[PDB]
């Protein structure tokens, strides 16, 4: 890797700075070269990890939104035949999508997640797990996007299970995996009413906890609450 | 939907 | 070059796709291929040309200032020393933003100003010689710094020569020149005189022949007058 | 200062 010559700390100075540039690119890249020197990571630098290919990933998914809607308004009746174009680039947009995909959960895989025994560490990459898998699905069309859908239906119900056990109602991780997973349910797996009852589940019982935190968490955990209700709102 |  | 086997149509075609979804770095790729196919560009053409890597060295001026910023005051009194990561970096955004411009003035060098004749396309073509310059001159210091400015005051220099001569006080690329050589003067050069009597008479000369317009030209002449406008009033 |  071409950043195998640069010092653990360097790279995570770096992927600072680089965050602060909005230079989304360098911050994974850099994140990328921490994680390949072996040791786990800080609950800081997790989220370094996950801000850097959010935004990757995020300007990935949304120019193949574009494209494909695109796409599929030149198959309507009465559209004009313009040949191979718009499907190649979308092609080429999605091809770069899934490698970003596959290195994210590359890393997870080696070795990411097996040396994760803390709940805070192994519910955050299962959910980054469940995450990666669900953008795969959002552009799976073959063979295996049954497959796709699973692999992101089983690590999230994974970090669910632990969550459970594990953490309170309120923690922010908890409630950012359920906010997640009911996506899942609602975009990806044609099950609205999942959807919907994990989100309501969810807001219920964090707010029957929020009394037993600080006005920083109650604020950390206020915030997530609310795009519970923004999806509940938007879907009932 | 909104995401975290 | 990677484009080299993409006809010249699909390259075009796939450059307005990449500006819909926000791809610039794709679409300053593929109107690169383009440009290499050794015909001039059309009026459309050329503009699909100059936002793409106006856009790509755009965000590239962002980092390196947010950087640069970074940079420098680490070298004030009372801060802590952290090493060379943040030279490095802002070194490293540096570098490729003079690679992106080093391409830009070797499309225009190889062949594009050589062959356009006309006054739209030779006075664009030699405004973007000056723009590309003018960027390289916000990021240099050493011994080529004298010249890199004077390269830059060259090619706005023969760009108005032309214009003047050629189109009328209202055109929109001779106004879009007159804005970017007078913020050449006000922000390279230490001319800040200079920089505002060149946009006073500009948009003086350009108010007085609105009266030739249609309302389409007038929309967009009095949009970039306005531009020259915001300027006098942050500058007097 | 403001550029095209
Ligand atoms: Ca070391
Ligand atoms: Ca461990
Ligand atoms: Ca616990
Ligand atoms: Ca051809
Ligand atoms: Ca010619
Ligand atoms: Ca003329
Ligand atoms: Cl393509
Ligand atoms: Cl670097």
């Amino acid at each position: 890797g071409a950043m195998g010559s640069m010092e653990r700390a360097s790279l995570i100075q770096k992927a600072k700075l680089a965050e602060q540039a909005e230079r989304y690119e360098d911050m994974a890249a850099f994140m990328k070269g921490a994680v390949e020197k072996g040791e786990e990571l800080s609950c800081e630098e997790r989220n370094l990890l996950s801000v850097a290919y959010k935004n990757v990933v995020g300007g990935q998914r949304a120019a193949w939104r574009v494209l494909s809607s695109i796409e599929q308004k030149s198959n309507e009746e009465g559209s004009e035949e313009k040949g191979p174009e718009v499907r190649e680039y979308r092609e080429k947009v999605e091809t770069e999508l899934q490698g970003v995909c596959d290195t994210v959960l590359g890393l997870l895989d080696s070795h990411l997640i097996k040396e994760a025994g803390d709940a805070e560490s192994r519910v955050f990459y299962l959910k980054m797990k469940g995450d990666y898998y669900r953008y795969l699905a959002e552009v799976a069309t073959g063979d295996d996007k049954k497959r796709i859908i699973d692999s992101a239906r089983s690590a999230y119900q994974e970090a669910m299970d632990i969550s459970k056990k594990e953490m309170p109602p309120t923690n922010p991780i908890r409630l950012g995996l359920a906010l997640n997973f009911s996506v899942f349910h609602y975009e990806i797996a044609n099950s609205p009413e999942e959807a919907i009852s994990l989100a309501k589940t969810t807001f219920d019982e964090a707010m029957a906890d929020l009394h037993t935190l600080s006005e920083d968490s109650y604020k950390d955990s206020t915030l997530i609450m609310q795009l519970l209700r923004d999806n509940l709102t938007l879907w009932t | 939907s909104n995401s975290l």
